[PDB]
């Protein structure tokens, strides 16, 4: 059906993905799953600040000998002006192939997979009804040739939160 | 900055001033880690919840869900709280400056009484955490 190579929900422990800047942008915070289960998430909402360029690249992800790899993202995005007009309702998803599973820095190095957007956002907290305003975007990465890769997330001023990040390849 | 210094939820933690729990003065933006470490190899079973002043005082528990289900003795259990008013995440906690938030546990500490809805560890060791968001210390 789908062989997973990564699921942020079931990696246990702390996620500890490297982010630039280390703080002030993407921050790894916890939450209570829609189905309660405690998960680790990433987020940033520097909507009121200028020149946003917050990066968050995962860790080494092996392609386990696969060519095309699918990326399943589950973000939320709070409606910007629900806070004290023009609103960033997207972000960019990048990637980088590598046989080295200990890259410790790594932008121009990265390749943009697509400008991803939120079909739905929210104004109030979780009060609104209950919820499944949880966007889930699916993306494909071209033919691969190396051992693994890294996934990069670039914020540019949107009040977004990444609830889940899953990757697999379909056998 | 922001990273507030982890808070191990374990009876040996001296910071839990017996009879008054541990009091904090976290501000907006502050990040905090409640940790339930592994084992070495005696582990204290807990079910940590966040409750209102009512349930905080006269330790009782009730749809009242655990932020920490410390019950996995081989690995670390942890919930990283982010002291933000407006949450970028819909399922994420939110706070307000000048309000108190309480985190207690009514477990015996043992696996036996992990679901006790009354008193427990809190009542005894005084394993409560009072957070006075955006407030100083008298």
């Amino acid at each position: 059906n789908e062989v997973t190579l990564l699921d942020s929900r079931s990696v246990q422990g702390e996620l500890g993905w490297i982010a630039s800047p280390l703080e002030g942008g993407w921050e790894e915070v916890s939450i209570m799953d829609e189905k309660n289960t405690p998960i680790r998430t990433y987020q940033v909402c520097n909507v009121m600040e200028p020149s946003q360029n917050n990066w968050l690249r995962t860790d080494w992800i092996t392609r386990e000998g696969a060519q095309r790899v699918y990326i399943e993202i589950k973000f939320t995005l709070r409606d910007c002006n629900s806070l004290p007009g023009t609103c960033k309702e997207t972000f960019n998803l990048y990637y980088y192939e590598s046989d080295n599973d200990k890259e410790r820095f790594i932008e121009n190095q990265f390749v943009k997979i697509d400008t991803i957007a939120a079909d739905e956002s929210f104004t109030q907290v979780d009060i609104g009804d209950r919820i499944m305003k949880l966007n889930t975007e699916i993306r494909d990465v071209g033919p691969l040739s190396k051992k693994g890769f890294y996934l990069a997330f670039q914020d540019v001023g949107a009040c977004i939160a990444l609830v889940s990040v899953r990757v697999f390849y379909k056998k | 900055s922001i990273v507030l210094e982890p808070i191990y939820w374990n009876s040996s933690n001296s910071k839990f001033l017996p009879g008054q729990g541990l009091v904090l003065y976290p501000q907006i933006g502050d990040k905090l880690d409640i940790i339930c470490p592994k084992v070495t190899v005696q582990y204290e079973y807990y079910k940590v919840y966040m409750v209102d002043k009512d349930q905080a005082d006269r330790c009782t528990i009730k749809e009242n869900t655990p932020l920490l289900n410390c019950a996995k003795p081989d690995q670390d259990i942890k919930f990283t709280i982010k002291f933000q008013e407006f949450s970028p995440n819909l399922w994420g906690l939110e706070f307000q400056k000048n309000k108190d938030y309480y985190i207690i546990s009514t477990s015996n500490g043992s696996l036996e009484g992990l679901d006790n809805q009354e008193g427990g560890v809190c009542q005894t060791r005084a394993m409560k955490i009072l957070m006075k968001v955006g407030q100083d210390a008298s």
